[PDB]
């Protein structure tokens, strides 16, 4: 059970960091949006950036 | 700790003066400055002939 506890503190503990880390009202870790797309060219092609969800 | 630091590299990528450029931009128009002033006073001196002609 001490063990059972610690997974599910160590576990807690892994959302709590992933969802609170984040600039500017957006993240790439939390998995809110699937991507992030800043700009690239004069024309305004994005520079895609895919999220990859912690 | 990670994140307080980390949000600070992020606004300082974000609100920080790119310090070369402003050297060179800041020598180049002082350079510029006294070749606007000599080109003031050549200006002003390009009427003072007409009393020649009297």
């Amino acid at each position: 059970n001490a063990l059972k506890a610690d997974f599910e503190s160590l576990r807690d503990q892994l959302q709590k960091a992933a969802t609170n880390a984040k600039f500017n009202g957006v993240s790439l870790a939390d998995g809110s949006t699937t991507k992030l797309s800043f700009l690239a060219n004069e024309d305004g092609s994005n520079f895609t950036v895919t999220a990859q969800t912690l | 700790g990670k994140l307080q630091d980390s949000l600070d590299a992020g606004v300082g990528n974000l609100v920080d003066a790119d310090l070369a450029k402003e050297s060179a931009k800041l020598q180049s128009l002082q350079t510029k400055q006294q070749l606007g002033v000599q080109a003031l006073s050549i200006a002003n001196q390009t009427p003072q002939t007409i009393l020649s002609l009297f």
